[PDB]
């Protein structure tokens, strides 16, 4: 439970994005105006790196889009994420609010899912997107579990992905509760 | 006032046949608690019988949680050797560090992190993790990058009648210092066989390893226990098969090397 | 000053004879055993580091061999019981199958016992299943020229082994006695973490929420042998089981040999 | 080797016959004129019995004739024979000539024969009888091996017995060498 913060004492948020950047979609909410550091391949990224990159309030990372845009077994993202996520944590005397989020673009098996959940300490929260003619998330950002839709099935979801191999807007509104902790711009 | 040395509380993951505890007792170090994560009933039994219950057997690694860790009391020593299979350059079918049993490694990592003292607490904390030397360069790296350290190759060849080159990651004191033979340390494979049998090689690694009274034969289990440095008849529990037993000793820790490795703990904990 | 014992073991099995001989602290000049089973043969070899001179099949031993094998002070033996067991319907009795083997013991006993005139001390013993045909028990008694002495290891061990004993060993009748060290309770034989159902063996153990069969380690311990006494070949369990299965109860045998300390070299 | 004895020092022979007596055929050679003790079933015969039955110089025993005249596994005769044979032995200081003989009427298997020979310490001596229209022996009676006929085959001999189930004179001449040790009558 994170204790809310008054408006006249909320500074710009420092975001660390891994495997994908939110520099754009995060600005669209008035969180930016850089304060966000982006990194693609973390392979050799050491602890001191994640520290000298200035303190962070939000650690974000997400699996590559469905298509295999890059070569590197699924889990990798999760494991690596957990790695730097830890290097990014604050000190014991929790200075200010610290948040993290890992998003999966329907790319992790049901095996890799148990790992991910058990590793990030919580079941994901699947949020769909319907249109008729046209993603899983882990995080500690407030009321992210009361927004879960225990509707969409797995079987269908599997069908969704299997069909995408043979051929944003979602999470963008998950950052809103963060408006209550950091500075909003214009 | 007085800050006395206290007994060691250990957490062994992929405990196997409790070489960890075996050696800990060997060095004469008092053990407050020895919590092991083992899933193989055969090895589980061995530990159970050989150390008369003392070992608190938790279950599968990935059923252990941060909640469990701090609840299982704070730990002084964390040791482990995740399954080598999917990392072995020899096993073509190997699924690497990220798939198969290869994954099990991060389980060790995750738990290591959940147990190591948080920034601020200066409490003494030691950990150790082993694995086959013959692994993919990428894996060796990633592991190093995860545990945030580089290993220390060390072959039991130098202190036992066998060739076991393994990598060692950890913060135990003096892990690099050269090993040493002991007045008691069968280094010649001949010095391991039972009476009436003759050895071909000086060290096992080249087929049947020993000849006997005019017949060519394979290594006996008593002898193999004797080759890794386990007490004789140490794995004579249950009614498991020769093949089973073998698999036990087969993938265990060379007692002489863990003695070597653990040795400098004696100065940091209560002693029996 | 008495001298070391010279023994001839027929159907030696896993050297229980020599084991106990040593236990009583009796010097052994030689221990010649007639064994055909390789598994048992190895056990003896390793366990007594060669000391046992292994002859071959009993009926390949001849009078010539006996006095040539040096004179014998002790002759012991327990011919296969299968073809004598009332339980085994297929049994071919004392005259066929393995039953015959008995006479081999008789033949050799005869060829070794001191000839009329020689007063030299000579001791012999022969065992076999109590559960045998009245005619066979007779014939045997008539051949060895004496009557058995039934004795069950139940009185000195966690098991029920009623066996007949023919022999001239001193005090074979006197009642047995338990020792400060003598697991009589089947529970005191089991390995840590297992519970016993019965008090004596005839799914025996109760292990951590599981019903299971005795362990070879506890079985040796049931029989009065030292733990790990049969952990030698890469010998399977069934094999290892079979070995012990057909042996003598060490306590029962320490008993019978005990008085023998009084005639030979006290190691 | 039994040392030959002079005529005026040859008393009548005492014969112990088991499973069959030679009281008749032994007389026909002038060895008798009783001095011979016959016993059929020796099951309960103890050592003392064989002793009080007066000293013996000749122990004879033989398998029952081809037909199963009696019920008792073949070996029995051999084993039992070896038993009493020993009870009848003299003392260490060999007083006089001691002889024994065990005859088999083609009733012992080739197994039972290895036992028999190995038990009586010597191969048998097969003595046939031909006629055109119509026995193995063990013993220590001198020159009994130079009278061996290494001719007759086993396979034939086996056929001889197998055909007798589906439907003396021999050994009588083996006692002759005894004439040189004991008293002859008329
Ligand atoms: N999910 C899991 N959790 C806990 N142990 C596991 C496991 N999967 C496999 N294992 C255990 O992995 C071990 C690897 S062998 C390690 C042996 C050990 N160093 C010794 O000295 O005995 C095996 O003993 C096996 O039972
Ligand atoms: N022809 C033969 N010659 C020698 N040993 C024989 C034999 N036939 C059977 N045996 C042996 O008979 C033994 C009988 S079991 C006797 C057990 C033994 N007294 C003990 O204390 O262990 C067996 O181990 C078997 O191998």
């Amino acid at each position: 439970m994170f204790e809310t913060v008054p408006v006249w004492r909320r500074q710009p948020v420092r975001v660390l994005s891994l495997f994908e950047d939110i520099k754009k979609e995060l600005t669209s909410l008035g969180f930016l105006e850089g304060q966000l550091k982006h990194v693609v391949d973390v392979t050799d990224t050491v602890r001191k790196d994640v520290e000298e990159w200035g303190p962070f309030d939000l650690v974000y990372g997400a699996t590559p889009p469905l298509g295999h845009t890059c070569d590197r077994p699924p889990s990798w993202y999760l494991f690596q994420f957990h790695r730097l996520l830890q290097y990014a944590r604050p000190k014991p005397g929790s200075p200010r609010p610290f948040f993290w989020m890992f998003v999966d673009n329907l790319v992790l098996n049901k095996e890799d899912l148990d790992v991910a959940s058990r590793f990030l300490e919580m079941e994901p929260v699947t949020i769909p997107d319907v249109h008729g003619g046209s993603v899983r998330v882990w995080s500690n950002i407030p009321a992210i579990r009361s927004r879960h839709w225990a509707l969409v099935s797995e079987e269908e979801l599997s069908l969704l992905a299997q069909n995408k191999q043979s051929s944003t807007k979602l999470v963008k509104n998950c950052f809103l509760p963060l408006r209550e902790y950091f500075k909003y711009f214009s | 006032p007085a800050e006395k040395r206290k007994p060691i509380r250990v957490l062994s993951l992929f405990d196997g046949i409790a070489t960890g505890l075996l050696v800990l007792k060997d060095l004469g170090i008092q053990v407050d608690r020895y919590i092991a994560s083992e899933v193989c009933e055969d090895s589980i039994t061995v530990g159970m019988v050989r150390h008369q219950g003392k070992i608190m057997y938790v279950g599968d690694v990935r059923s252990v949680t941060q909640k469990h860790i701090q609840e299982w009391g704070p730990f002084d020593l964390v040791i482990g050797g995740s399954p080598c299979n999917d990392l072995s350059i020899v096993n073509p079918a190997r699924k690497g560090l990220y798939e198969g049993t290869g994954r099990l490694f991060f389980e060790f990592y995750r738990l290591l992190h959940d147990a190591r003292p948080k920034e601020g607490d200066d409490r003494p904390f030691f950990w150790l993790f082993e694995n086959v030397v013959a692994m993919g360069v990428s894996d060796k790296r990633d592991i190093s990058r995860f545990l945030e350290s580089n290993p220390v190759m060390i072959d039991a060849k130098e202190v036992s009648a066998a060739h076991r080159a393994r990598y060692f990651w950890g913060n135990l004191p003096g892990m690099n210092r050269p090993l040493a033979s002991t007045v008691n340390d069968k280094l010649e494979l001949q010095e391991c066989l039972e009476h009436g049998r003759i050895a071909k090689f000086s060290k096992v690694r080249q087929h049947f390893p020993v000849f006997m009274n005019e017949k060519e034969d394979i290594l006996w289990c008593t002898e193999m226990e004797r080759v890794f440095g386990f007490p004789v008849h140490y794995t004579d529990v249950s009614n498991m098969s020769r093949l089973a037993r073998q698999r036990l000793l087969g993938r265990s820790w060379s007692v002489p090397v863990i003695r070597h490795l653990f040795a400098p703990l004696k100065e940091y904990f209560a002693c029996v």
